[PDB]
């Protein structure tokens, strides 16, 4: 908790939970290559219930969910892929965020299984659909919406 | 009938485990003779079934068709992979 | 009007809200139209330009709750013979009032408090704990 | 299932119904939720009346047409029948 | 079992109580002195949102109640370009 | 007719459309027979998902799907 | 805990079993239809399993599940129970 409340970001913007759900996380070639495997379903849950910001944003724009749904070993590593997506979504992840390329986690899902799991866990809301329609239609929302909702349209 | 079905399912799982054991041993050795490979396969599978030599030789013959293990050009006794 | 962020006068809207939340936390009668109107009042206070009057609304609600609990405490101390019955009656009233206040202040709890602070239901229960039962703890325990 | 937006001037009603059902059930639903006798409800779907016993699937709207997203409008009237004066919705503010 | 949702422009949208409890603000409006209206109607007075956006959120209540399991696929919800940014504030207020 | 009280049994499984790698007859969660002692999964256009090592060896043998007579294509 | 009051009309007890662990299978090609009086229960449990234990599919075994029956025509002589 003490570390995760310092907001530790790497040079690419990965918070301490982006790395825990990332396949491309450097594990040392020495004896840590065996025990320490990333993405980890237990490290992600430990960070989540130790107070990690699940809606943290990479410098590229990807959230913590845009990275796990890009995992390239879905069927081989279903138990890790399933339990992480379960943990993030019920830990507060917003399964509609758009990165700086304006892509939802379903759009940034290079896997059918990740799409199926996310769509199973995707809870629909009219705020999300209305924000998607506002962003997609290029409606000028500045100074016409609540300030707290300006961010909400911002990550859609 | 269900007893016979179970006693045939154990034979199918026995064949699959024998093939897996042959492939694992031939990837841990990369070359072995028939007389040594049969004994190694028998010794590896003892906590499970005791395998009849006909079953091991049938599995090692059908793995040739799948190219997991191949006979060396020197003699059919020698074995290799491809 | 509509849900566009307005520039609301905090004094008049907060006075109307004070009337309705006093009549709510005292379990008096408020018109259903008035209650649904003060949801709009809460929304307008938590959204208005140029500065969102969310923290001011939270502070004013906390001050009103403190004053109300202090008034209840003083009346209960005045009724020394039936301190116990008065505490029960005013606790039932204040519990239902805190529940209805957490209902009415749902926008603060969901958009400002949770995004630190404590929700209005939790705030009301905490004010009751720190201003109604903890001061006259000894009298209640002994009786 | 078929979802309907039964309109009567200002009073708009959102009702779920089954394709294998009659407009008898629709009239009973609207009189139960409108507190009216179950005979003055005269539907005016696209300005043409429909029989009181025929199924609403055959009335012109199917399950693939009156989806939940855009329910089919069913105008309504009551005996004093009254003229169809279905008020339109509020005008949206110009363009995005 | 049938709540009424009066809009700012007079329109009264009647939708099921189970349908209109998917929004947090209506659930809070019907929890408290707002429940003391009775008359089986349990009306709520939305003095803010116009008629078209209230109709769209009622259609969304129906759409979410229908497609909540998502067994195979949920079809797209047709937000009009003009109704967005006015349904966004409405869906924020209602916490849909 | 009606049932007053009921008792049922259900066999839950993962929602993946593919169940087993029909080369080594192994489940896809664990590793292939070549790969058990020392893996990714290769899909196909015909909804045929098998082990990467098994698919590589099979295509090294022939360009035919193990179940039907179709040309193997990657994803 | 659901919004509407759910009238199952049943005391639903189920054994949710791993597919690979148990030696059971849907070997028969029977297309047995779920009875309508408990189809509500099976649909409610499908919804519950999708809600909580998501990502899993249920293959119901209709030839290992038993339940009591109501005899409204045979003469109501107490009760009896058989398999589905
Ligand atoms: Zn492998
Ligand atoms: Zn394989
Ligand atoms: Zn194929």
């Amino acid at each position: 908790y003490n570390l995760i409340h310092l907001d530790p970001r790497t040079r690419e913007g990965f918070t301490l939970l982006h790395l825990a759900v990332n396949s491309n996380t450097p594990v040392d070639d020495f004896h840590t290559n065996d025990v320490c495997s990333f993405p980890n379903a237990l490290v992600t849950k430990l960070l989540l219930d130790c107070g990690a910001e699940v809606n943290a944003v990479d410098n590229e724009g990807n959230s913590a969910l845009h990275i796990i749904v890009q995992y390239n070993r879905p069927i081989s590593d279903f138990l890790t892929l399933h339990s992480i997506i379960i943990s993030l979504v019920e830990a507060g992840a917003h399964t509609d965020m758009t990165n700086k390329q304006n892509k939802t986690p379903l759009d940034k899902s290079t896997t059918g299984v990740s799409e199926i799991l996310l769509k199973t866990q995707m809870k629909m809301s009219l705020k999300c659909l209305a924000a998607r329609a506002v962003r997609a239609n290029d409606i000028n929302y500045q100074d016409q919406i609540p300030r707290t909702l300006e961010e909400f349209v911002g990550f859609h | 009938q269900e007893m016979e079905q179970t006693r045939s399912a154990v034979d199918e799982d026995r064949k699959m485990y024998l093939q897996a054991a042959i492939v694992r041993i031939m990837k841990a050795r990369k070359v072995l003779r028939h007389n040594a490979l049969i004994q190694e396969v028998i010794s590896q599978s003892r906590a499970r079934f005791n395998p009849s030599i006909s079953m091991i030789k049938k599995c090692i013959e059908v793995l040739i068709d799948k190219q997991y293990i191949e006979r060396s050009q020197a003699s059919a006794d020698e074995y290799s992979y491809v | 009007t509509s849900l566009k962020p307005r520039v609301v006068d905090f004094d008049e809207t907060w006075n109307k809200l004070l009337t309705t939340i006093k009549a709510v936390v005292m379990l008096e009668y408020v018109e259903r139209a008035t209650w649904n109107d003060r949801f709009s009042d809460i929304y307008a206070l938590c959204v208005a330009y140029p500065e969102p009057l969310g923290e001011r609304l939270y502070t004013e609600t906390k001050i009103f709750l403190e004053n109300h609990v202090r008034h209840l405490h003083k009346r209960v101390l005045e009724s020394e013979e039936q301190v116990l019955v008065m505490y029960h009656r005013y606790w039932e009233e204040y519990s239902k009032g805190a529940d209805y206040m957490d209902c009415l202040y749902r926008y603060l709890n969901t958009q400002f408090i949770k995004k630190p602070l404590m929700e209005i239901g939790e705030l009301a229960l905490d004010m009751w704990r720190k201003l109604m039962v903890e001061p006259l703890q000894a009298i209640l325990i002994r009786m | 299932d078929v979802f309907l937006m039964i309109r009567r001037h200002k009073t708009t009603i959102f009702t779920d119904a089954k394709e294998s059902s009659t407009v008898f059930e629709l009239k009973r639903i609207v009189e139960g939720i409108l507190k009216r006798p179950p005979d003055e409800q005269r539907l005016y779907k696209d300005d043409q009346l429909l029989d009181d016993g025929k199924t609403l699937g055959e009335c012109g709207f199917t399950s693939q047409t009156a989806r939940p997203q855009a329910p089919a409008t069913v105008g309504l009237a009551f005996r004093a029948f009254e003229a169809l004066c279905i008020e339109p919705f509020s005008s949206p503010p110009e363009l995005p | 079992m049938y709540v009424k949702l009066i809009s700012s422009d007079g329109h009264e949208f009647i939708v099921k109580r189970e349908h209109a409890l998917t929004s947090g603000t209506i659930k809070a409006m019907l929890s408290g002195p707002g429940q003391f209206a009775e008359n089986e109607t349990n009306e709520v007075n939305f003095r803010e949102i116009p008629s078209h956006v209230l109709s769209k959120v009622c259609m969304y209540f129906t759409y979410k109640v229908r497609y909540t399991n998502s067994s195979t696929e949920i079809p797209e919800f047709p937000i009009a370009p003009e109704i967005a940014l006015e349904l966004l504030m409405a869906a924020n207020f209602l916490d849909c | 007719f009606e049932v007053k009280k009921w008792n049922a049994v259900a066999l839950w499984a993962w929602d993946i459309v593919v169940d087993n790698c029909a080369i080594c007859r192994n489940h896809i969660m664990d590793l292939c027979i070549e790969c058990q002692a020392n893996c990714t999964v290769a899909w196909g256009v015909c909804n045929h998902a098998f082990h990467f090592h098994c698919i590589s060896r099979w295509l090294k043998t022939r360009q035919v799907c193990p179940l039907d007579n179709r040309e193997w294509e990657f994803q | 805990n659901q919004d509407t009051v759910i009238d199952l009309g049943i005391s639903f007890q189920i054994y949710v079993l791993q597919a690979g662990a148990w030696p059971l299978t849907q070997a028969p090609s029977s297309t047995f239809a779920i009875p309508q009086e408990l189809e509500k229960s099976v649909q409610m449990f499908e919804l519950f399993y999708s809600q909580h234990f998501s990502g899993r599919k249920l293959t119901w075994l209709h030839y290992l599940c038993t339940g009591e029956v109501k005899m409204n025509y045979l003469g109501k002589p107490y009760v009896a129970m058989v398999t589905t």
